[PDB]
């Protein structure tokens, strides 16, 4: 809620924008360009690391005063970790929401964005900081003499007691899972819209956003099928023309339900059947029966086979007018269910018609971490530079960039799985690797590689007793002289119960503890020596 | 060669577009040692009995004539093509910022510089206002915001930000205590077609 607070903000200001996302730059482009708006001059950020973060603020070390961080805010209590903060304006808006509440009080230098059907919480600082044994508040944080405004000492006993059976509810906070939430600018649309912007573009860049991470296995939507009339609430509403939309330039914008495999429109068919994991894995393409089960219901659409290795765009009309037209009904029959969702598109204007999330997978292919050691902020500084109507010489490039990349992926897959490197290794289950790509560096990709090989193996070799495990992955970087990579990554098809391992591997740094790091503000995420894993895996079993 | 080289004297800035290393005094050294070698001959036979008056020595004069004119006057193009690639320059900044190196005045040129410098100088003074408003011209053209804030450019060196902040790191990542008289000499040298 900032209609109130909004009227602030004239004055000078930082933008900052945590490490990189698609929720970033799509959030934080908009807020570009409101601010320049008002006639504000303001400042865009980079981050690739909490030190870049702290060396930031160091690089501005000054009293500017509504200093903004957005989708980050688990990491310290920030007032700890940030010394001249004395009256300053923050602002968070995260949806990585399990975040402890030392950041959420001490009403001065903070904005607690709390709104939630969940008061689990309440009183949950009513004893860390409040109260204390081993140490005037008139509690526990005070004396425990017998001075605090069945014997003299139990004033602790019953401080401790309730401070750990409600720790019962604290290790459920930071210490089980983590998790994202909402949105990353669709508040902030719904904020603008106050304001009179009929931006279409703006509509784009935040279906950019929540298609990112609507992606129901990767990230949970949960609105989605509210936001069919949420979003057309917002836009279908308020038309400007009810007659005159036969025009050039930017026609007002529109949804369709339409599907999630990769690359239907810029691609021919046969190979981009090939490299999802839902259409794959339930078609088991990588041995050579899928391909068999593939044409025999290629046979039941009865399109051409030389018409299925030419690109979609270049079939001739009927087929490709018809295409979506059939495999709506004639696939849910045939093992696979739900590639089917809820998406947009518009033209610009002849060229061709883009496809609304087919940025995101030419985005996720822009992350080139080359050895020229300047890369990672350049390719930022070339998406938010990319997500308009005018830069799109480079938008094509990044589509057969990705698209490489993604029959790339498989090549390794088959590799792998046949030679049985599933290694078990007792309650969940193991991965290792060698040496390093361009490719699978950064972990991105990494977690793009496990979601293939985990479908694959554990659907498909194993009765029912296994199906339900976790997964972890090496990935060494020849980069920096080695530190062997790791991420923890959830077993098949609980949407809401994600990630243990928001600290679950820190159980073996308890134990033995060597040269870990949580660098990002991705708790989902390690990195370590080059092969100082072994006895710290037989530490991270349990 | 025989009065040809002036388009190679330039060559030294032949890559010096807008993406310039630095700059440097070429092509004076022989080329200037010759006029000394010249003038005995030129000024040999000045009414002279060494051919008692006569009409035959007419190619002589005309001689030194078009020596002199070829040399004054590439002369004058390595003046003023550097005055005025310069000037440019010299109008996209004051002497907030002077040249990459400043090392490349032709001895001399201090004078030349300088007078261009007090060229803007009563420039100053007459126009903006009559006792003289430096009127601000060709550079920080921000409609009015903010006076401090930093922000992101493209990797600038030469590093002569002597205006108002301690240490201001003149590249991407100036990202420093700026004032606005701090940062008020770019806009294009290759610093901020980004912010």
């Amino acid at each position: 809620l900032r209609n109130d607070f909004y009227r602030q903000l004239v004055g000078k200001r930082i933008l900052i924008v945590v490490n990189y996302d698609i929720d970033a730059i799509c959030a934080s482009r908009i807020l570009q360009a409101l601010f320049k708006y008002d006639h504000m001059l303001y400042t865009v950020v980079p981050i690739m690391g909490v030190t870049g973060l702290k060396r930031a603020y160091g690089e501005h070390q000054g009293d500017v005063k509504y200093v903004v961080l957005v989708n980050c805010g688990g990491c310290v209590d920030i007032v700890e970790l940030l010394q001249p903060s004395d009256d300053v304006t923050f602002f968070i808006c995260d949806s990585h929401r399990p975040l402890d509440v030392c950041n959420i009080y001490s009403d001065r230098q903070v904005c607690i964005l709390g709104d939630a059907s969940l008061e689990e919480n309440i009183p949950a600082f009513e004893t860390i900081f409040y109260d204390s044994e081993g140490e005037d508040s008139g509690a526990g944080e005070s004396d425990q003499e017998d001075q605090a405004p069945h014997e003299q000492r139990i004033l602790k006993q019953r401080a401790r007691r309730q401070w750990e059976s409600e720790r019962d509810r604290i290790m459920f906070e930071y210490t089980q899972f983590s998790y994202y939430g909402r949105s990353a600018a669709l508040m902030v649309f719904e904020l603008a819209w106050k304001l009179s912007k009929d931006n279409m573009d703006l509509l784009w860049w935040a279906i950019v956003g929540i298609t990112e991470q609507l992606l129901l296995g990767k990230i949970e939507s949960g609105a989605y099928t509210l936001e069919l009339e949420q979003i057309q609430s917002h836009v279908s509403r308020l038309t400007n023309k009810t007659n005159d939309q036969n025009t050039m330039s930017a026609s007002k914008i529109t949804f369709e339900n339409d599907l999630h495999l990769v690359l239907y429109r810029h691609w021919p068919v046969t190979e981009s059947m090939r490299y999802s994991r839902y259409s794959s894995c339930q078609l088991k393409l990588w041995t050579l029966r899928g391909e068999k089960r593939l044409h025999e219901l290629l046979l039941e659409m009865g399109l051409p086979l030389v018409h299925a290795r030419q690109t979609y765009g270049a079939m001739d009309l009927v087929l490709r007018k018809e295409f979506f037209s059939m495999v709506e009904r004639l696939a849910e029959k045939y093992d696979i269910a739900d590639i089917v969702y809820g998406t947009f598109t518009l033209s610009y204007g002849y060229r061709s018609r883009y496809a609304a999330a087919d940025y995101v997978y030419a985005l996720l292919a822009i992350m080139e971490s080359v050895k020229k050691h300047k890369t990672p902020e350049d390719c930022f500084l070339e998406a938010s530079d990319a997500l308009s109507r005018q830069h799109k010489q480079l938008l094509s490039a990044g589509i057969d960039q990705a698209k490489l990349l993604h029959a790339a992926v498989f090549r390794q897959v088959q590799s792998s799985l046949e030679a049985r490197q599933v290694h078990s290794a007792g309650s969940f289950f193991y991965y290792v690797l060698q040496e390093e790509h361009a490719f699978f560096s950064y972990p991105y990709a990494l977690g793009l590689l496990a979601r293939f090989l985990l479908r694959g193996h554990v659907a498909t070799s194993r009765a029912r007793q296994a199906s339900d495990l976790p997964l972890i992955a090496s990935c060494p970087l020849n980069a920096s002289e080695g530190m062997c990579l790791l991420v923890g990554i959830v077993p098949v098809r609980e949407d809401s119960p994600r990630n243990f391992f928001g600290k679950a591997f820190e159980q073996a740094a308890q134990k033995s503890g060597v040269a870990l790091l949580q660098d990002f503000f991705e708790p989902a995420v390690v990195q370590l020596r080059q092969s100082d894993l072994t006895r710290f895996l037989d530490s991270l079993t349990v | 060669m025989f009065g040809e080289k002036a388009f190679d004297l330039l060559k030294e800035l032949e890559r010096s577009s807008q993406t310039i290393p630095a700059f440097d005094d070429d092509g004076v050294r022989q080329v200037l040692e010759e006029i000394k070698a010249i003038f005995e001959e030129n000024v040999a036979q000045a009414s002279s009995y060494n051919a008692s008056g006569d009409r035959s020595l007419w190619p002589l004069l005309n001689f030194r004539h078009a020596a002199l004119q070829r040399n004054k006057r590439c002369l004058l193009a390595y003046l003023y093509e550097r005055c005025r690639r310069i000037k440019a320059l010299r109008w996209e900044f004051g002497p907030i910022i002077p040249g990459d190196i400043k090392q490349a005045l032709c001895e001399p040129e201090v004078t030349f510089f300088n007078n261009y410098s007090k060229s803007l100088a009563a420039y100053m003074c007459s126009a903006g206002y009559n006792q003289g408003l430096p009127i601000d011209l060709t550079n920080n053209l921000r409609p009015p915001k903010s006076l401090y804030i930093e922000v992101r450019c493209m990797e600038d060196y030469g590093k002569f930000e002597l205006d108002d902040g301690e240490v201001i790191h003149l590249k991407k990542n100036s990202q420093h205590y700026l004032p606005r008289a701090q940062v008020e000499s770019l806009v294009r040298q290759g610093i901020l077609h980004h912010i």
